[PDB]
């Protein structure tokens, strides 16, 4: 194929996009030669990559830690305006999905859960998924069921971006020497690079690697891919859910900074390990069933140090000091439990974590239609009803009577109508 | 399961006829005198640092020939603002209320045995050990900086409006503050100023930083002020304590009068507006346990006003 | 529910050691 | 074996608490006209 | 399941669903088959 000289990205003001060469935009990307370097170099390790037994090439960008994720994700904008056209099927949902990479066994019932309400929930709301860049644990797993999710679809493909942090990928030593535009190059995930060992899972749509100057070091990418997730969200005023299933230390910075940025967290109890700990807390803060009034401090520290191996007293001070930290708003952590309630609530669950943020009230009335639960929508509204708050009201809802429409809910299309919205003051998104 | 669990915890709830066997399992590490030693950088200095002493060689007891503190001034302190005490610190009187400008001023500290007076430069010696470090650093005080700390407390309550109850007693809730010096979480409250007391102080420290009435935010409603009236018209002082702040030197030092504000009912605490101003960030409501980790020795507060209220810790 | 809070308000229920902070 | 260290805490709690309940003698059928047995009796009650 | 004991539940679950299918309970094959015991590492008793 010929090589894109020129990309179309949009602009600050968010009315329109102007075309300029990739050369000048690209320009903003910074490496590290040593970790010592602060301003940096141009980035020079960009363009696509191709994985055995699949069609399509996969981007991949190699930015600094000093970044701004405003410019990553118009570069992810860009390059899908690109593919699909101006108009492409924005995201309603992104989904971060972090947790155990190395160290991550679970039984199959298990997974094979998380998996079928992960598929209904990506499949109904055309959710981006974000795990990490990685070929092992829960991202590989999740790349499994978008990989299957990626067959049923026949136009617009959902990316699935990974975020990682470069220094531990096995082909990056290729990918960053030579001519800047790389299309097409071959990704080798059994070739013998003697420092690193980890390589990138092959089922992923986009590759964001985070340099920080190192080699073999891991969790400099955490503060990018929540502000990342944050400045996506805030871009298409989408919630941001992320989803915790066992993990280690890093797995508990992911969703101390998650939290930390605003963004919602649901922790998924019984699957083990870090898991575990942030429900135990979660549990201990804020639930006022009976079962959890002999939970203690104590108990918490020794399973802090049962799981992560602190193997100092100021080192697990700081972990349950975070662990106790995550879980200190109860409205940004939702705790799923696989072995007590039902099998069919964690998309309950999903949309509890998107119905606790503070605004995009059109769009959270369109996720409660997405899952089809007419009471939370019914409730909200009726909240609404109660709480005067007249003009919020007025402001969305013919685009949701509308949303309505084109998602074939007609039970939504009836609650709506009447909620007080005209049929006749109903306006298009775009214009003739 | 709920009521059978209180009415079971209402029953077998409970120096002399008291023995400790922890000797059996310890030993020889039974207890240990932890004293407090600052952190070797001193906050806000640009990298000025003290001399290092171990926690063991503290106290004023012990005779320690080997000691060569550091003499440091800030720069705030030194351009003499009005809360700021002059840099000759002669003709002060210590332990005793004194009049500086015509305001009151303190000046009495909480230790049993006082304050002593060095006879070669009439600077005050700290009596709660050594650190390191002479001359008034941060504060602008020679000598006892009285501070009044305020902790608005009410019941940790779920929707429903049962209490929380963990370990067998209720769970507190307290309002806590993130600093913008370092940080840090904090208990609000401040400095006592010239020719106030601990109460103005409390009130006005609690306002300027948990809720930003300073000058800054704007006028509350007038029916809201006699809810907040009636919220801080009950309070009692729990502790008198020397505090483990990082910016004492060995000729100022921070020592703390807390004052807590119990909202039994929760209706006053329910209508407060949290909003960060003044030398404060963020505000929130938090939750009391034993595990939090917070600026200075706000951690005794707090365990001083769940020792008072009975609620865990 | 009625029980809860009436059990509730039978625990927590309660001039020196008194401070007056309204005149701030 | 060695106790976990963390379990050792909890019965440092335990044992901080004790109330001397009794003071007797013993009917403690190894007592003779010159050795008897007397004991004093430690309660170590845990509430919770 | 909730107490890990993963070691003593793979040695067991494999002539629990052989002797499951002697017997004739159906239900107990399917259970047993949903606890993770792979269709074809079955053992025969004997030795032939
Ligand atoms: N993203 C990764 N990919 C592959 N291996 C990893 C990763 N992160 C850590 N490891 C390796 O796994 C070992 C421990 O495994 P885990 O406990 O699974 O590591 P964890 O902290 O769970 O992973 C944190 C990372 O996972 C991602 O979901 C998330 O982005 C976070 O950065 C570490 O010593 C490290 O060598
Ligand atoms: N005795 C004091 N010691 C040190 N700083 C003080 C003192 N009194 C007032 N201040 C000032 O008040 C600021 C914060 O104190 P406060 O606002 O009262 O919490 C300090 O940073 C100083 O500018
Ligand atoms: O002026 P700031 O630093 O805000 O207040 C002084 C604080 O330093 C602590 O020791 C006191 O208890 C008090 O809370
Ligand atoms: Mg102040
Ligand atoms: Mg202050
Ligand atoms: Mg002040």
């Amino acid at each position: 194929s010929v090589a894109a000289k020129t990309l179309l990205i949009e602009n600050e003001d968010g009315k329109g996009s102007t075309r300029m060469e990739v050369q000048d935009f690209m320009k903003r990307f910074h490496m590290h030669a040593s970790e010592d370097d602060k301003t940096g170099s141009p980035s020079t390790a960009w363009g696509t990559l191709r994985f055995p037994t699949k069609e399509a090439t996969a981007p991949y960008l190699r930015l600094s830690v000093n970044d701004d994720p405003e410019d990553a994700l118009l570069f992810v904008k860009a390059m899908l305006a690109q593919k699909y056209g101006e108009t492409y099927d924005r995201p309603s949902l992104i989904l971060s999905v972090t947790g155990g990479a190395r160290n991550f066994t679970l039984p199959p019932r298990l997974e094979t859960a998380i998996a079928k309400g992960l598929r209904l929930a990506a499949q109904r709301t055309n959710a981006w998924v974000v795990t990490g860049g990685t070929n092992t644990g829960v991202m590989k797993l999740t790349g499994q069921i978008m990989e299957a999710l990626s067959k049923t679809q026949s136009h617009f493909i959902p990316p699935t971006i990974g975020i990682a942090t470069y220094g531990v990928i096995i082909g990056g030593d290729d990918m960053t020497r030579g001519e800047p535009p790389k299309i097409g190059l071959e990704y080798e995930m059994h070739k013998k690079d003697p420092p690193k060992t980890t390589p990138l899972d092959d089922n992923h749509n986009l590759f964001l690697l985070v340099d920080d100057g190192s080699t073999n070091k891991f969790g400099k990418e955490i503060k990018f891919r929540a502000a990342f997730e944050n400045a996506a969200g805030q871009a298409f005023a989408a919630p941001v859910v992320t989803i915790v299933v066992q993990g280690g230390p890093g797995t508990l910075g992911t969703a101390l900074q998650a939290v930390r940025q605003g963004t919602p967290i649901v922790v998924v109890d019984g699957s083990g390990l870090a898991a575990d700990v942030l429900a135990y807390a979660y549990n201990f803060m804020h639930n006022p069933l009976t079962r959890f009034k002999s939970y203690t401090i104590d108990d918490l520290r020794q399973k802090v140090a049962q799981t992560f191996n602190p193997k100092s007293s100021q080192q697990l001070t700081n972990l349950l000091d975070s662990a106790l930290e995550c879980v200190q708003d109860p409205n940004l952590v939702v705790v799923y439990s696989l072995q007590e309630s039902g099998i069919d609530e964690f998309d309950d669950c999903i949309l509890k974590a998107i119905f606790s943020s503070q605004g995009k009230l059109g769009n959270k009335l369109k996720q409660a239609m997405y899952f089809d639960q007419l009471d939370v929508a019914k409730r909200a509204l009726s909240e609404a009803s109660k709480n005067g708050q007249h003009n919020e009201i007025a402001a969305c809802i013919n685009d949701n009577l509308m949303a309505a429409m084109m998602h074939n809910k007609p039970h939504f299309v009836e609650l709506y109508l009447g909620f007080d919205a005209k049929i006749y003051e109903l306006k298009p998104s775009e214009e003739v | 399961i709920s009521f059978r669990f209180s009415l079971d915890q209402q029953a077998t709830k409970i120096p002399i006829n008291r023995l400790n066997s922890a000797v059996a399992v310890h030993g020889h590490t039974a207890e240990a005198a932890e004293w407090y030693v600052p952190p070797e950088e001193y906050p806000k200095s640009g990298g000025v640092k003290r001399y290092l002493i171990d926690a063991s060689m503290v106290p004023l007891s012990i005779m320690c020939p080997s000691y060569d503190p550091v003499e440091y001034t800030h720069p705030s302190v030194a351009a003499q603002p009005v809360w700021a005490d002059p840099a000759d610190p002669r003709k002060i009187k210590f332990n005793v209320k004194d009049e500086v400008n015509g305001k009151v001023v303190d000046r009495t500290s909480c230790h049993p045995s006082g304050i002593s007076i060095d006879s070669n430069t009439g600077r005050p010696i700290n009596p709660w050990g050594r650190t390191g470090m002479t001359g008034r650093g941060l504060l602008g005080k020679w000598g006892v900086n009285q501070a009044a700390d305020t902790v608005v407390t009410r019941w940790k309550r779920s929707p429903d409006g049962s209490i929380l109850e963990r370990d067998g007693k209720k769970v507190l809730e307290f309002v806590a503050i993130q600093r913008q010096d370092n940080k840090m979480w904090a208990i609000p409250g401040g400095f006592v100023d010239n020719g106030e007391d601990v109460a103005l102080t409390s009130g006005r420290e609690f306002m300027e930083e948990a809720l930003g009435m300073g000058t800054s935010a704007d006028l509350m409603s007038a029916e809201s002020k006699d809810s907040l009236a009636a919220l801080f018209s009950s309070g009692t002082i729990v502790a008198r304590i020397y505090c483990e702040d990082p910016r004492n030197t060995d000729n100022a030092w921070v020592e703390t009068t807390c004052v807590n504000f119990h909202d039994e009912s929760g209706r006053h605490a329910a209508r407060l507006k949290l909003q960060g101003g003044d030398d404060a960030e963020h505000a929130r409501w938090m939750m009391v346990h034993g595990g939090l980790n917070l600026f200075a020795s706000h951690r005794t507060l707090l365990q001083h006003v769940t020792s008072a209220l009975n609620a865990y810790f």
